[PDB]
């Protein structure tokens, strides 16, 4: 009998693939709702009317204030607590813990306090980093999975039975890290549901609220030097806006239980007990005796532009360069474009397969290189509606270069590496230094410009990685060894 | 302002002749608020009856709930 | 500072120099990181953090915050 073993292994296969699929479904939903409900906090949070009607005497910037630096900061601590935590509650229930704080924080927005606002914040920065660090790590542990779960049906004595793959999981890993990467740009479109069908049909044009916007782009000088007092042309009613954040709850809700229910159980308690073995007085500096390996003192620039592009790409794009021509009106249409461009990078960079792994990355390290220049050079003026393509095309591109080298970083974190460990190590390096870079922006606002500083962190990256290739082609042989 | 919303209400159903009540009697603010006639009024910006309070407190309490029920489920295999 | 230059000498011995050379760089980079695993450290560590805070507010608490009240900057 061999249809029964088939089988067996096709539903297997099967498990695998639905299980990525709601991980990378549910990943993008929290994180979806939490860039809608932070957009829309930030936009009605930041006007005379509504701050003196609703609070008045309460410190609204005050605790916006507080709220962005307990997001923004705390992830520096979530790095010391981070490994025991991802090894002792699992692969899987570390990102149920995190979309449950992410529902946590949804929910604070309700009565919008200090005492229930800055704790959840807190939360919310502890959890980003383990958040990304479990996804990343069982995205890969499933693709290594899958592989070797294919090559033990189609090679049942030629498959080894200790370390089948031998580096040959690639092409089975990018077409789980592209259809993930295409589900967390969609993300973002997703987030700005809310604002089109509840927040853009309350404000007024854009020949009111960016009156005093004398000159922008290049000439930034901060990241919103010149604006109007108040943006809102009416009032939302309490009724359109506690349905709204009904429903985002809900559908956060939705988005965990689709994770704790879609995935199972792919830890294997074995795996368990043998990671015991090692202690707990020696996984709390595994990760920082990590520091003397040689591939991450010139990865590590890679991640911090990484992090630096995408909150570039977040802000700058939109409050920098899309809120001159238009106002708030076309910065959720701006932003779905940006996404759709992410989302078809993610299929482009899914179709170059056959060519070797450092080709596209590069690659990428140009393309948004050229629109750094167009980033330097051109600058709209904020008073004419004259062209509104330029800011579409600008940004559909930027989305394509950085979905790239988003999938492109990860294709090459996971074929680098195949311990579970080391996987697990690598992605926590590369989340917390994501998180010091998404820091060091936010220290870096109200600054003169900062596309200098961007095509010097990418040309670093380029020459950096230029040269881990040329090293790893001359075979240089080393790696730690820390059981 | 919100700040006495059941006085914006009060002007709104009562009858009690106050002349003069949509043209000179008018608002100093706040923002986007100012010019603006009493009869004219309506703002549901304060949150009603204490409900919000009670959806938030759920919220909070499934997703704690959920949260300790899962991790014992993990813990009890 | 020319005091400290001038009337200190050498107390160094370049002997100690060249045993010190023998460990190299690579490591001392990564000693004081390795010393957290000591005993002792994990109890003396809130020690130096309170004696810092206590002459921070020694040098501020006490003149700032309480010797202003009654008389100003004369005293
Ligand atoms: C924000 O926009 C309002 C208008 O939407 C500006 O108010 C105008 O101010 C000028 C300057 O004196 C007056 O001549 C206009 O009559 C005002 N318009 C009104 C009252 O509707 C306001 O100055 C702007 N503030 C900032 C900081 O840009
Ligand atoms: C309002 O904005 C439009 C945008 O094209 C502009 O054409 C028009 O002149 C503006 N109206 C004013 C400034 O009164």
């Amino acid at each position: 009998e061999e249809e029964e073993e088939r089988r067996y292994y096709r539903r297997k296969r099967l498990g695998v693939l639905k299980n990525v699929l709601a991980a990378s479904a549910g990943g993008m939903l929290t994180y979806g709702v939490y860039l809608g409900l932070l957009q829309m906090q930030l936009i009605l949070h930041y006007d005379e009317t509504y701050r003196e009607v609703k609070y008045g005497n309460m410190g609204l910037p005050d605790i916006d204030s507080k709220m962005l630096m307990g997001i923004n900061v705390t992830p520096i601590a979530a790095l010391l607590y981070t490994p025991v935590l991802i090894r002792f509650f699992g692969t899987k229930w570390m990102m149920f813990l995190a979309v449950g704080i992410y529902a946590l924080f949804v929910s604070t927005n309700y009565w919008e306090r200090y005492y229930t606002l800055v704790p959840s914040a807190v939360a919310l920065g502890m959890a980003i980093v383990p958040l990304w660090a479990s996804m990343g790590n069982y995205i890969t542990r499933m693709a290594q999975k899958y592989h070797e779960y294919s090559h033990y049906k189609e090679q049942d004595g030629q498959g080894m039975k200790q370390r089948p793959p031998r580096g040959s999981h690639a092409p089975y890993l990018l077409v789980f890290q592209a259809i993930f990467y295409s589900f967390f740009h969609l993300s973002f479109a997703c987030a700005q549901l809310p604002m089109i069908y509840f927040l853009n049909h309350y404000l007024y044009d854009l020949n009111h609220t960016l009156y005093n916007v004398q000159s922008c782009g290049t000439n930034s000088h901060g990241i919103l030097s010149g604006f109007n007092k108040t943006v809102l042309r009416t009032l939302p009613r309490s009724g359109n806006l506690i349905v709204v954040e009904s429903v985002l709850m809900a559908v956060a809700f939705l988005a965990m239980l689709l994770v704790l229910g879609l995935c199972g159980a792919a830890y294997r308690p074995t795996e368990e007990i043998d990671l015991r073995s090692v202690g707990w007085g020696n996984i709390f500096q595994l990760p920082f005796k990590h520091v003397r390996d040689y591939r991450l003192r010139h990865l590590v620039p890679f991640f911090i532009y990484s992090g630096f592009e995408v909150l570039f790409a977040c802000t700058g794009i939109a409050l920098g360069y899309g809120v001159c021509s238009v106002g708030l009106e076309r910065l959720a249409y701006l932003l779905v474009a940006y996404s759709l461009g992410a989302s078809a990078a993610s299929l482009l960079g899914l179709l170059g397969l056959w060519l070797p792994r450092p080709v596209p990355l590069v690659a990428g390290a140009g393309v948004h290189l050229l629109l750094t220049f167009i980033l330097f050079f051109w600058a709209p003026v904020p008073r004419v509606l004259q062209h509104s393509w330029i800011l579409y095309v600008a940004a559909a591109l930027w989305g394509v270069g950085s979905a790239l080298n988003k999938t492109g970083l990860s294709t090459l974190l996971g074929i680098l590496y195949e311990d579970k460990e080391r996987q697990d190590f690598i992605f926590t390096i590369y989340h917390w230094w994501q998180a010091v870079a998404i820091f060091t922006v936010y220290l870096g606002s109200s600054l003169h410009m900062k596309a200098k500083l961007a095509v010097l962190l990418v040309t670093l990256v380029a020459a950096a990685v230029s040269y881990l290739r040329m090293e790893q082609k001359l075979r240089r042989g080393v790696a730690p060894r820390q059981p | 302002t919100c700040d006495a919303v059941w006085f914006v209400w009060w002007v709104n159903h009562t009858e009690v002749t106050i002349p003069y009540l949509a043209t000179d009697v008018t608002c100093v603010g706040p923002g986007a608020h100012k010019g603006q006639s009493v009869i004219s009024l309506d703002l549901y910006t304060c949150e009603l009856d204490l409900t919000n309070l009670i959806l938030f407190s759920l919220s909070i309490s499934v997703s704690l709930f959920l949260m300790v029920m899962m991790t014992a489920s993990h813990l009890y295999f």
